[PDB]
């Protein structure tokens, strides 16, 4: 399926992800409009 | 003084966050001018020298009985220690804030109001004392050659007063410290006020850049 | 002739803006060819002005001015080379490419002389584009008279 | 100026020559509802004859103020005739 | 259609870069004015920061970012200047802006949500 | 020299860019002294060559009419377009003026009556803008003017230049988005200037200029002739036919919006620089043949300027735009250094906002609004030198009139509207008027 | 109105598909993600209704 | 007086033929197609490439 | 109300008096010192 | 209820027994009367029940005194700046 | 007199964006039904 608006996704509460015991906070990704970049393993630039 | 009253009258009618950056800059410049003027006035009344208008170094020497011919001859000379190689004529053109003549001794004082006392002191020294000492050697050589009956003595004293006036009495043990420090405390409030209040939040960066270029 | 135009000559020389950063101007980040550094094989490398500017900016810690850049690279020996591929740019005129310090020195000399020469352009030097015809027309009028 | 010249002609015993035409090919002085204008009128109106627009015809004064500052009269020198310099009683 | 992620830590680390920081113009005096306002009005020693919501904590850190970088190094002089400005003349505790990114309402509502206070004291 | 060099070199940046380069240098040849008829012949030859190379002409695969329900003439230039404009409009109006005229006609047609063939053109323009808003924003700044264009592939490695592979493409994009003031002013400090230069090095136009006389350019030509993946439709490489099909699909189901109408009018409306209205000047002009023998006079070079700067704004438009967009201290220092009148920057910005609000309902206070509308409002102020024969005055009107009298190689031509019909108009011109 | 519902449904489809490919809190995320002016849980409720 | 006169010239058609030949040669110039043989003909089989 | 404000302008409206009464009910000694007339 | 809440707020925040209203500027008095018009007609007749309801609403859950809307023609910013200008307050206290 | 005043006003009439917008709005939206009926009447063929 194409024409998916990942930039329109908004984060209201805390968003958490678990990967091999590693806890990740995806709320800044949603706020930065980089949902698609992490969605399909695509390059991006983030502040440290 | 009355300048502070006019500034306060102009600035009590401005709502917070309604002044353009350039307006804030020139109001601040006026306020620093007022602070410098009130310190000049405290020193004025301390020395009781009613020299309302600043006079040039050549004019001060003329008031000291120095003949004009030797001054004209010296105008052609050049300061060897001047950082910019300015001529003696331009150094005579400039007017110190205050002066005093007592017999053969002339006292020159430059006053600045800033937080960094040492930086202002050294800046005023590198601006004044080189030419002052060159003039001192020139007049000493003239006295040795016999064109003046009595040698002249020159003294340069620079005093910097912090923005809070804590050390103003230490440098200037005057009787009038209280009123002057109260007045100067007010100017700080006014400057800080317009600087961080009447200024617009969309032009704070513009104000910071203009302040850095003008004063730093 | 130049002594009667001292004020304008001084103004023209001072208006060349010797205090601005060297690499902030367009002419020093253009695509004109420029010799690079000596490679391992011993042959000078053909490069571009923008690449050499980037190299110097990467090696240096600040963006120096024209005078500062000349002072920093004063001891550097001037080097020159003939282009690998001719022209390669609409602004590339000539057959030789030099190094960055050489370009800096030639720029200093060229700017100073252009400033000192643009003032007498009304009579002797025919500056193209705007007043090229005027000096030659005056000379021809004097000759015919 | 039309009023002044009309008064002068009335004092002299004649009146303006007025012709009602639907259009004039040349520049003539014509009177409309809004006033007097110069040009070529293409509308049936009143055109004043013997009117020529001559563009080729193209200092210290003292002012006396009356009506608390509503009308002004000026003249060249003390002996000059008095004329109404300005007035605010317009529409 | 179907995508699988096996190295998300390295995926994020590949995105890490410097220079893309949104700096804001700080007002050194105004920052400490709002600091004094918050300290006086609100009791920050009631609820532990550990149990606070990370969603609100991130916003609080973002709105407080870089506040002390201009006032921690120079504190006594800035405090003296602020005291002179606040005593020599009246200053509105709301019109003052610490930095361009600061938003008043949002800051107060977030502070009240994080640190609830009894409205009877404000009213009665 | 320019006429014969217009042929061999291939910019390889796409149909629109190659066509624009050929037309612009034909205009330059006309400026150097070429007759308008020879310039027109050269324009036709270069247009035919580029159309055949890209397949745009009717008779082969890449013809737009086979994939769009719009006339060949009405298709935007970035798509399959007809670059057979008169040399007069190219020299006087500009290069991308065909798109502007098409958009103006489409908006005029959309009013009065609400048809579908014109809303189709509006949808095509919106699709072009959507394609354009996926690359560097400084590409639209400077160079030829365009509403939007299709991006084409770069068939050369990035490792050829030593310092290209220092900052990643995503790094450069995010730095450009964060630091938008550097699109209009050149950074001074090395920290920003190095990134600016690295971004400049990766520019496709500059890359092609650096590889202009290299065998690597044959790659793009062979890919284009074979009709392979050369364009972009979203994050994937696509063929030109796919771009045409996507444009048709987007335009057939496009709904007009009030904000979209305002932005289209922003494109159609006046400019920040005083521009002469060449369209109505040429439409209302008339030339008459006078039976007088041709007289060959000398040659003199005159400065033909088409875009001036409003005198009310004491600073250059890039300086004011960068000052508005500058948020960091060092950006402010750079814009203050570049600006000749730093104290009047706030006044110029206020007048800019007031003029925009007066002529348009759009408010530049919001950073997004000014960011989107600035490139379509500010255009470059490049000056040109045109070789003229006789007493042609140093004004744009005089140069244009000389070109009109120069259409006939043998017959003397007289222009009936001999009065001054200049239309020096800007956004703030109407403000000064009211 | 149909286009917005279609877009919301497609976004939900994609996010759930990825959450199933990985290990994610489907219900928690559907109560946190927001589309337009409607949360994902409300979007699912509307789709059901 | 130029195009109409030169249209009937032999040089016009010769140039068009050379253009077609150059197009074919450029097509063969690809990296894949370079190391293989090829054959083309033009003008009713009169000219063979 | 506009007529009353235009003509007199020296007598406070009944709205201000009612507000003063409300303030007195809430907390006396912090009310507006009223010395003008009504309407 | 919002009327009585905002009235109490104004009562506590500002000291209204300092400057005589007779010598106040008529231009500002007009605007104050406009923004307070009709408040008395809704609360004087029934006050104790309204005051108890206001207490009940404000004590249980928090109320921010910048969102209370006494009537449809009320602006917090304008009313507060008018009251600041009419009745000056020493800003030193707020910051000290 | 009314006719003469109308002629005087109309001879010097200058186009206005607001007036043009109003006329466009009328002729395109307000009188739409009337023009629809007019087009109905125009585009009908009757044979005897």
């Amino acid at each position: 399926i194409r024409d998916i608006r990942y930039q329109a996704v908004d984060a209201v509460s805390n968003v958490w992800f678990i990967h091999k015991g590693v806890k990740l906070y995806l709320n800044p990704i949603i706020s930065s409009g980089l949902l698609e970049n992490f969605m399909k393993n695509l390059p991006a630039a983030i502040p440290p | 003084m009355d300048k502070y009253r006019e500034i306060h009258n102009k600035l009590k009618e401005f709502s917070p966050g309604t002044l353009t950056a350039v307006e804030c800059i020139d109001y601040l410049d006026r306020l620093y001018a007022v602070r410098h003027d009130i310190v000049d006035q405290m020193i004025k009344h301390d020395w009781s020298d009613n020299k309302d208008s600043e006079e040039a170094i050549g004019k001060v020497l003329l008031f000291a009985g120095v003949p004009s011919n030797i001054i004209t001859a010296l105008e052609k000379k050049i300061i060897p220690n001047h950082p910019t190689g300015k001529s003696l004529k331009a150094f005579f053109k400039m007017t110190p804030d205050n002066y005093k003549i007592s017999g053969t001794t002339i006292e020159f004082v430059e006053v600045t109001v800033t937080a960094d006392v040492d930086k202002g002191i050294r800046e005023k020294k590198l601006k004044y004392e080189a030419g002052l000492t060159y003039i001192e050697q020139e007049l000493h050589k003239f006295f040795l050659k016999g064109e003046i009956p009595q040698p002249y003595k020159i003294t340069f004293n620079v005093v910097a007063v912090r923005t809070d006036g804590s050390n103003i009495t230490t440098q200037w043990p005057s009787r009038r410290n209280d009123g002057v420090v109260q007045y100067m405390r007010l100017v700080q409030a006014e400057i800080s006020y317009v600087r961080e209040h009447l200024i617009k939040t969309e032009e704070r960066a513009a104000l910071e850049a203009m302040f850095n270029l003008k004063f730093n | 002739v130049l002594a009667t135009k001292s004020s304008v000559v001084a103004n023209s020389i001072l208006s060349k803006n010797w205090e601005e950063p060297y690499f902030s101007q367009t002419r020093n980040i253009s695509l004109k060819g420029m010799s690079g550094q000596v490679q391992e094989d011993g042959h000078l490398s053909s490069s571009v002005t923008i690449i050499e500017a980037i190299r110097y900016l990467s090696n240096s810690r600040h963006n120096p001015s024209l005078l500062k850049l000349y002072e920093e690279t004063r001891e550097q020996k001037a080097m020159a080379r003939i282009v690998r591929k001719y022209q390669r740019t609409e602004a590339d005129r000539g057959f030789f490419i030099t190094t960055l310090p050489t370009r800096c020195r030639l720029e200093i000399i060229e700017d100073y002389y252009d400033a000192i020469a643009k003032n007498i352009s009304e009579e002797y030097i025919s500056y193209g584009g705007e007043k090229k015809i005027l000096a030659i027309q005056g000379a021809l009028e004097k000759a015919l008279r | 100026m039309m009023d002044e010249v009309s008064k002068e002609l009335i004092k002299c015993g004649m009146r303006f020559n007025t012709e009602q035409v639907q259009g004039v090919r040349h520049m003539v002085l014509f009177k409309t509802e809004s006033g007097f204008e110069w040009g070529k009128p293409n509308i049936p109106c009143i055109v004043y004859k013997n009117c020529v627009l001559r563009t080729s015809l193209r200092h210290k004064f003292m002012i006396t103020i009356k009506d608390d500052g509503l009308r002004a009269i000026a003249q060249h020198d003390e002996d000059s005739p008095r004329f109404l310099l300005a007035h605010a009683f317009h529409t | 259609g179907i995508v699988k992620i096996l190295e998300p830590v390295r995926l994020i680390k590949s995105w890490v870069s410097r220079g893309l920081s949104i700096e804001k113009v700080y007002s050194p005096v105004n920052i400490i004015l709002m600091s004094r306002y918050i300290s006086k009005t609100f009791n920050l020693s009631t609820k532990q920061v550990s149990l606070l919501d990370p969603y609100d904590l991130t916003e609080l850190e973002s709105i407080v970012r870089g506040w002390g970088e201009c006032v921690i190094d120079q504190f006594e002089s800035l405090d003296r200047e602020a005291q002179n400005m606040v005593v020599n003349k009246g200053i509105c505790p709301e019109d003052v802006i610490p930095d361009s990114l600061f938003s008043f309402r949002h800051t107060m509502v977030l502070l009240r949500r994080l640190f609830p206070q009894d409205s009877i004291s404000s009213f009665y | 020299k320019i006429l014969l060099g217009s042929l061999s070199d291939l910019p390889g940046l796409g149909y629109f860019d190659d066509l624009a380069a050929a037309q612009s240098r034909c205009v330059k040849a006309l400026d150097l002294g070429a007759s308008p008829q020879v310039a027109q012949l050269a324009v036709a030859l270069c247009t035919s060559k580029v159309e055949r190379l890209y397949g745009t002409a009717p008779g082969m695969v890449n013809h737009p009419a086979a994939y769009l329900q719009v006339k060949h003439t009405d298709t935007p230039i970035p798509l399959g377009g007809n670059g057979a404009m008169s040399i007069m409009e190219l020299a006087t109006a500009g290069i991308g003026m065909s798109d502007k005229n098409l958009l103006k006609r489409a908006l005029l047609g959309y009013s009065h009556k609400r048809q579908k063939s014109m809303l189709y053109i509006l949808g095509l323009f919106k699709f072009l803008m959507k394609l354009s808003d996926e690359t560097f924003q400084h590409e639209r700044l400077g160079q030829f003017s365009f509403i939007g264009k299709v991006q084409w592939k770069i068939f050369t490695p990035k490792s050829e230049f030593e310092f290209a592979d220092m900052y990643t493409s995503k790094f450069l994009e995010l730095w450009s988005s964060q630091h938008v003031t550097y699109d209009y002013i050149i950074p001074k400090g090395r920290d920003n200037l190095l990134i600016y230069l690295v971004r400049k090095l990766n520019d496709p136009s500059i890359v092609t200029a650096m590889t202009m006389q290299s065998p690597l350019q044959l790659r793009f030509r062979m890919q284009a002739k074979q009709h392979m993946k050369v364009c972009r439709l979203d994050g994937e490489w696509v063929t030109f036919r796919e771009v045409l099909a996507a444009a048709n699909s987007f335009a057939e189901n496009y709904s007009a919006t009030s904000q979209d109408m305002d932005l289209f009018q922003t494109l159609t409306s006046c400019t920040f620089s005083k521009e002469y209205a060449w369209k109505d000047f040429l439409n209302g002009i008339h030339c008459d043949v006078i039976p007088t023998k041709q007289v060959q006079r000398a040659k003199v070079a005159r400065t033909f300027t088409v875009r001036e700067k409003d005198q009310i704004i004491q600073n250059s438009i890039p300086a004011v735009i960068g000052y508005k967009f500058a948020v960091t201290v060092e950006e402010m220092s750079d814009v203050l250094d570049t600006a000749k009148f730093p104290d009047s920057l706030s006044v110029d910005l206020k007048t800019m906002k007031d003029g925009v609000y007066r002529e348009l309902g759009l408010d530049i206070s919001l950073p997004d609004v000014m960011k989107r509308i600035a490139p379509m409002l500010y255009k470059s102020s490049k000056s040109r030198v045109v070789i003229v024969q006789g007493n042609v005055e140093g004004t744009a009107e005089a140069i244009c009139r000389y070109w009109l009298k120069s259409m006939s190689l043998v017959k003397t031509i007289r222009v009936k509207p001999h009065k001054e019909v200049l239309q020096a108009v800007s956004i703030f011109n109407r403000k000064e008027d009211i | 109105g149909q286009q917005k519902d279609l877009a919301a449904l497609k976004l939900c489809i994609e996010v759930w598909r990825w959450c199933k490919a990985n290990s994610a809190p489907y219900r928690d995320w559907f109560q946190a993600l927001w589309f337009e002016d409607k949360t994902f849980s409300e979007w699912l409720d509307r789709f059901c209704r | 007086y130029l195009i109409d006169v030169l249209k009937k010239t032999t040089a016009w058609h010769i140039g068009h033929l050379i253009r077609d030949i150059t197009e074919s040669l450029i097509a063969h110039s690809g990296l894949k197609r370079s190391k293989y043989w090829s054959l083309h003909s033009y003008n009713n089989g009169n000219v063979i490439l | 109300a506009a007529y009353s404000l235009i003509m007199n302008r020296a007598k406070i409206s009944v709205d201000l008096f009612m507000f003063n009464d409300l303030l007195k009910l809430i907390n006396p000694r912090n009310t507006l010192d009223l010395s003008g007339l009504e309407t």
